[PDB]
C-alpha cells in the first residue's frame, strides 16, 4: 500500500515539473485527497489559485 | 469477525480474506480490531477452507478427462461435503442465538472437519498429477479407505459406494 | 416492512387517494370531488336493485335517456381506483 | 403411438425408484421399436 | 396525510434518497462494513470513500429471486442478454462492498442464465416443442418461487443469505446442465440453412445429454 | 493487567499473540520488556506458560499425521485417538474467552 | 403560487413540510429577483436545442424518438406553456458519461 | 381531467430519455407553475439549487 | 391490490392504470413508494387484459363486413 | 485525518508560512469559496482534457514537454490508483505556465 | 414476599390456597429464624461444586454442557442473585 | 421480556441436567424469592419437606 501511494505521486510529480508550478509535492499530495473526495474541478482550482494569489502578495 | 468468515468458508472471497485463485491464498489480516492472537488462528481455520475450494473446483469442472467414473465419483463426494456444509448454516444461528460468542467457537466445531480435509483433498490431487481414470479410480479410493483415521475410513466408503453402484450397473445390464 | 402488493388494501387506497390529488389540482371545478363512503358489500346490493331497475344511492334514473347514471368522480367505487365507476355503467 | 409411448413408459416406471429399469431410455425406446414393429408388420399385411 | 402512512408502513425507498435509510444494529459485528471502511480511510491517504446505497437487510434478496425467475430489476446494472451484472453501489449492512460484490456475481450469472432461456420464449413446431418443454419447466421453478415468497414476507422473516439460498440450491445446479446442452444445441441457427439441421442437431445434443447424464 | 489476560488465552491456544515471547519450544515465556511489571504475575504465566508449551506438543504430532497414508495403520489412528481428547481442550477455553469481552472476576 | 411553490420544497426534499422553511424563503426571494431570458417562445427553436442536444450526447436513437413524442405532445392537448416546459427538461439535461464528483462528500465541508 | 391523463404519460417520455430526475407528483407542479406563469430561468435554476443542496443536507 | 388488479385484468381502466390508446391499457411509469422493478413485470399482466379487451371487441363488432360464421367465430373462441 | 476542511487547512498553513490561527481568516475565506455552487464542465471524455494540455505546452514551444507527458499519461492511466483523473488534469491546466 | 411464599408451597403441593396452611406455618417460621443468607456470596465456588459433582458421577458431557449454559445465563444480563438459584438447584439434584 | 424468556430456558434446561423435580411453575417461582435476596439453604430445605 506504502509503494502505490509513492509511485502514484511519482507520476503525478514528473507532470507537475513539466508544466511547471512553484507547488511542493505535500500540497499537491492534498490536492489529489482533495479530488478523490469530489468536489468540482472548478471550485477546486479557484481555491488553489486563491492561495497562490494570497502568497504571494504576503510575502 | 465471524459473517465474512462463515461465509469465506463456504469459498465466498473477503479482501480482508484475499484469494487469488489456484495460485495461493493469502491470508491478509492487517486488522486493528482484531488481535493478533485471534487473528493467528484465524488463519488456521483459513487454510481449511483454502482446500476446501480446491475440492469444489473438482466437482463443477467434471459435472456439467474422459470416464464416467471421475462424474461418478463426484456425484459420490458432495454427499460426504452435505454434513460440512448443513453445519456451516447452523453456525449462522449460533450466532443470532447469543452474541456473546466469537471465534473461539469456530476453532472447536472445525476439529472434527480437519481430519477430513486435508486428507481427502490429497486423495483426489494423487488421483488428478497421474490423470487416473476408469474402474480404477475406485481401487485408488478403496486402498486409501483400507487406510486409517476413523471418520475417513467410514466416509470414503461411502463415497466409493455411489460410483460402485454406477459399476453395479454395467454388469447388470452385460448379464 | 410490507411493499403495496403484500400490504392489503388500505396501502392501496392511500395511494390512489395521493395519485388523483396531483391530478386533480389543475383541473378547477365548483368543489373537487371527493369519496362518499360505501363498503365494497354495500356496493354489490346497490348492483343487485340496478339489474332489475331500481335506483340506490349512486345511481340517479334519467328519463332523458331512460337509462341510469352513477356517480363519475371519485365517488367511493370500491377499492378499485376509479375502476368501479365504468365497470358499473356496463 | 405418442400415447402408447407414454403408457409403457409410465406402467415400466411405476412398476417408486427407476432401478428396475437398466440402463435406461435406450431400453423405452426399444419398447418402441415394438410399437413401430405391430404398425409395419400389419401395413405390409394389406400390401 | 397519506404520504406519511406510505412512508412508515412500506420499507425506506433505495432506488431514491428522499426516504433515508436503517444503516444501524445492536451488536458489534454487524457495523463491520463502517468499521472496515474506516479503517481504509485511516490506512490509505488516496482512499475515494465510495458512495453506496444502504440495504434494508433482505430486501436486495427477494429481488435477486424476482430475477431468477422472472423480471430484471434497476437495482442491477444488466446490459444486453448475455450480460447480466451488479450494480457498483450496493451494500448489505455487516458485509464489505468488496466481499458481498462477489456473490452478488455468482447469483448474477445464474439469473444470466435465465434471462437468457426467457429470450428464446417467444409467441417447425419440434422447435417450439422443446421451447415448451423448458416453459412447462418454468411453472415448477415459479411453484417454487411463491413458496421461498411466503418465509420471507412473513413476520420474523429469519431468513438470510445462508438458509434462503439452500433451498432453491438443488434448482440452481439444474439450470446449469440446462445451460450446456442448449448453448452446444444451437450454433447452426445463425448461419443459413435451418431446415433439417435446426432440429437434428438439437436432438443430437438432447440425446446426448440423456446418455451423459441418466447412465452416470 | 487485562492485557495479559487476552494474552494468556492465547497461550492456552498456543499461538503467539499479543506479545513477543522469544519461546514456544523451552517454554513460552511472555516478555513485556518492562522491569517496571512485577514478578508475582509474571510467573503466573509461567505456570500458564507450561500449559501452552505442552498443547503444541500434541498440535505439531498431529501436523506429522498428514500423509498420504504412508507407514502404519495404527500410527495415525492413534494420533486420531489424540485429536479428541484435544478437541475438549478446545472446549474449556471457549467459556474462558467469553468471560473477557464485557457482558464472576476476570482475574488471573 | 404559494401552496404550489412550497410543496414543490416538500417533495424534492422529500422530507419536512416546515423544516423546508430555508428553501421556500429562498425560493420565493429567487423568484422575487427579475430574470428576463434569451429568446421567449417559438416552438421550433427550443425542439431543435432538444434535437441538437440529443446528437451531442450519443442518444441518437432516443432523439429521432422526442420527436415522434413531440407531435404526439401537441395531439394529446395543444400547450400553451410548452417553450418554459421544454426549456426546464433542456436545463435539466444530462450526459451519460461521466458522474458529477462526489457530492455525498461534498457536505463535509 | 380525462385530457389531465393522458399528457403526462407521453411528458414522462422526454424527460426520462433527456434525463431530468423528476418523479410524477413534482412533475405535475412545475406544469401548474408554467400554467400560472413563471419566468423560465427561476424555475430551472430553484430545481438545480434544491438538488444540489438535498444531496449534501442528506449525507 | 388484490381486487385492484382482477379489474385491471378485465382490462377495464383504473386511475393507476392509465388507459393511452396508443398503447392499450398499461401501468403508469414510476408511480412513487413502489419501486420501479415490481411495475415491469406488471405491465406484462396488463397485457393480457389489454389483448382481452381487443379480443371482445372482435365479438361485439358482429354481435348485439358480415358473415353468419363471423359470429359462429365468435362462439367457438368464447369456450377459450 | 483526510476530511475536505482538514485537508485545506493544511494547505492555508504551509503556504503563508505560519501556524494554524495565524491563517485562521484565509481558512475562512476558503470555506466560503469551495461551498459556492460550481457547475461541472467535465461530464464527458478523460481524452479531450489530455488534448488541452497538449494545447498548452505547443503554445508555448515546449514540445519536447508534451512528447514525455504523452508516455506519462499512460502510465498514469495505468496504474490508476486515481479515480477522479479528470479534474486533476484541469486543475493542471489551469497551473499552466512559462 | 409472603405471597410469594404461599404460592410455592400451594405449587408443589397441588393443593389450593388455603389447604397449605400447616405447611404455610412451617416455611414461615424456617425461612424466619434463618431468612437470609448465612454464608458469603459467590458464585465462583457454586460453578465449581456443580462441576466437581459432574465429574464425581463421570458425567462429564453434561458438566461440559453445564459450563456453557451457566455463561449463557451470566451474558444475558437479567439476573443478580445468579448463586442462590444455582445453588438451590444443585441442593436438588 | 424477550431476555426474561431465554433466561427461564436455560434455568429450565440446567434443571433437567441436575435432574431436581423442579418444573417451570415451581422454579419461577423459587427465583422470585432468590433474586429478593432468600437464603437459598433455607428455601432448599423448605422445598424437600414440600416434596416429601
Amino acid at each position: 500500500n506504502m509503494s502505490a501511494v509513492r509511485e502514484t505521486m511519482d507520476v503525478l510529480l514528473e507532470i507537475s515539473r513539466l508544466l511547471n508550478t512553484g507547488l511542493d509535492m505535500e500540497t499537491l499530495s492534498i490536492c489529489v485527497r482533495l479530488c478523490e473526495q469530489g468536489i468540482n474541478p472548478e471550485a477546486l482550482s479557484s481555491v488553489i489559485k486563491e492561495l497562490r494569489r494570497a502568497s504571494d502578495t504576503l510575502k | 469477525m465471524i459473517h465474512e468468515l462463515l461465509l469465506a468458508l463456504s469459498g465466498y472471497p473477503g479482501s480482508i480474506f484475499t484469494w487469488n485463485k489456484r495460485t495461493g491464498l493469502q491470508v491478509s489480516q492487517d486488522i486493528p480490531f482484531l488481535h493478533p492472537g485471534e487473528t493467528s488462528v484465524l488463519n488456521r481455520l483459513c487454510k481449511l477452507g483454502t482446500d476446501y475450494i480446491r475440492f469444489t473446483e473438482f466437482i463443477e469442472q467434471y459435472t456439467g478427462l474422459h470416464g464416467i467414473y471421475l462424474r461418478a465419483f463426484c456425484r459420490g463426494l458432495d454427499s460426504i461435503l452435505q454434513p460440512y456444509r448443513q453445519a456451516l448454516l447452523d453456525l449462522e444461528q449460533e450466532f443470532l442465538a447469543d452474541p456473546h460468542l466469537s471465534i473461539s467457537h469456530i476453532n472447536y466445531s472445525l476439529d472434527q472437519f480437519h481430519l477430513l480435509f486435508p486428507s481427502i483433498m490429497v486423495v483426489v490431487e494423487q488421483i488428478k498429477s497421474q490423470k487416473i481414470h476408469g474402474c480404477q479410480i475406485l481401487e485408488t479410493v478403496y486402498k486409501h479407505s483400507c487406510g486409517g483415521l476413523p471418520p475417513v475410513r467410514s466416509a470414503l466408503e461411502k463415497t466409493l459406494a455411489v460410483c460402485h453402484g454406477v459399476m453395479y450397473k454395467q454388469l447388470s445390464a452385460w448379464m | 416492512e410490507p411493499y403495496v402488493t403484500e400490504a392489503g388494501r388500505e396501502a392501496f387506497d392511500k395511494l390512489y387517494k395521493l395519485h388523483e390529488g396531483g391530478l386533480q389540482i389543475l383541473s378547477a371545478t365548483t368543489l373537487q370531488p371527493q369519496l362518499v363512503l360505501l363498503e365494497e358489500t354495500d356496493l354489490v346490493k346497490a348492483v343487485l336493485n340496478v339489474l332489475i331497475g331500481v335506483v340506490s344511492s349512486t345511481f340517479s334514473y334519467n328519463q332523458a335517456l331512460q337509462s341510469f347514471a352513477v356517480k363519475q368522480g371519485v365517488y367511493i367505487s370500491g377499492t378499485s381506483p376509479d375502476n368501479v365507476s365504468s365497470l358499473l355503467t356496463q | 403411438l405418442y400415447t402408447l409411448f407414454l403408457e409403457s413408459v409410465q406402467s415400466r416406471l411405476q412398476h417408486s425408484e427407476s432401478v428396475t429399469c437398466q440402463s435406461f431410455e435406450l431400453t423405452l425406446r426399444s419398447c418402441l421399436y415394438p410399437h413401430i414393429g405391430k404398425q409395419y408388420l400389419e401395413c405390409c399385411g394389406n400390401l | 396525510d397519506a404520504r406519511s402512512w406510505l412512508e412508515q408502513h412500506i420499507v425506506h425507498q433505495y432506488w431514491t434518497s428522499r426516504a433515508p435509510r436503517f444503516s444501524h444494529s445492536s451488536h458489534l459485528h454487524s457495523n463491520l462494513s463502517a468499521i472496515w471502511d474506516q479503517h481504509l480511510y485511516t490506512t490509505d491517504p488516496l482512499y475515494t470513500p465510495d458512495d453506496k446505497t444502504i440495504v434494508t437487510e433482505t430486501q436486495v434478496i427477494r429481488e435477486t429471486l424476482w430475477l431468477l425467475s422472472g423480471v430484471k430489476k434497476l437495482l442491477i446494472f444488466q446490459l444486453n442478454d448475455g450480460k447480466v451484472n451488479v450494480r457498483n453501489d450496493i451494500i448489505v449492512t455487516h458485509m464489505t462492498q468488496n466481499c458481498l460484490r462477489s456473490v452478488l456475481e455468482q447469483i448474477a450469472a445464474y439469473g444470466q442464465v435465465v434471462f437468457r432461456l426467457q429470450k428464446f420464449i417467444d409467441e417447425f413446431r419440434t422447435y417450439q416443442a422443446f421451447m415448451w418443454a423448458l416453459y412447462k419447466y418454468f411453472i415448477s421453478f415459479k411453484e417454487e418461487l411463491t413458496e421461498i415468497e411466503k418465509c420471507i414476507i412473513n413476520k420474523d422473516e429469519t431468513v438470510t443469505l445462508a438458509i434462503v439460498l439452500d433451498k432453491l440450491a438443488p434448482r440452481l445446479a439444474q439450470l446449469k446442465v440446462l445451460h450446456r446442452v442448449f448453448s452446444t444445441g444451437i450454433a447452426e441457427v445463425p448461419p443459413d440453412t435451418r431446415n433439417v439441421v435446426r432440429a437434428s442437431h438439437l436432438l443430437n445434443t438432447l440425446y446426448k445429454a440423456i446418455l451423459d447424464y441418466d447412465n452416470v | 493487567e487485562t492485557s495479559l489476560v487476552r494474552d494468556l488465552l492465547y497461550v492456552f491456544q498456543g499461538i503467539d499473540g499479543k506479545f513477543v515471547k522469544m519461546c514456544n519450544s523451552e517454554n513460552c515465556y511472555k516478555v513485556d520488556g518492562k522491569v517496571a511489571v512485577s514478578k508475582s504475575l509474571k510467573d503466573i504465566t509461567s505456570k500458564l506458560s507450561e500449559l501452552g508449551w505442552l498443547h503444541n506438543k500434541i498440535k505439531k504430532y498431529t501436523d506429522q499425521r498428514s500423509l498420504d497414508r504412508a507407514f502404519g495403520l495404527v500410527g495415525q489412528s492413534f494420533c486420531a485417538a489424540l485429536h479428541q481428547e484435544l478437541k475438549e481442550y478446545y472446549r474449556l477455553l471457549s467459556v474462558l474467552h467469553s468471560q473477557l469481552q464485557v457482558e464472576s472476576s476476570l482475574t488471573l | 403560487p404559494n401552496v404550489l411553490l412550497q410543496n414543490l420544497c416538500c417533495r424534492i426534499l422529500g422530507k419536512g413540510e416546515a423544516d423546508v422553511a430555508q428553501q421556500f424563503q429562498y425560493a420565493v426571494r429567487v423568484i422575487g429577483s427579475n430574470f428576463a431570458p434569451t429568446v421567449e417562445r417559438d416552438e421550433f427553436l427550443v425542439t431543435e436545442k432538444i434535437k441538437k442536444e440529443f446528437v451531442r450526447q450519443r442518444r441518437e436513437a432516443d432523439g429521432a424518438l422526442f420527436s415522434e413524442l413531440h407531435r404526439k405532445l401537441q395531439s394529446q392537448g395543444v400547450l400553451k406553456n410548452r417553450w418554459s416546459i421544454l426549456y426546464l427538461l433542456l436545463s435539466l439535461s444530462e450526459d451519460p458519461r461521466k458522474q458529477p464528483n462526489k457530492t455525498s462528500s461534498f457536505a463535509a465541508l
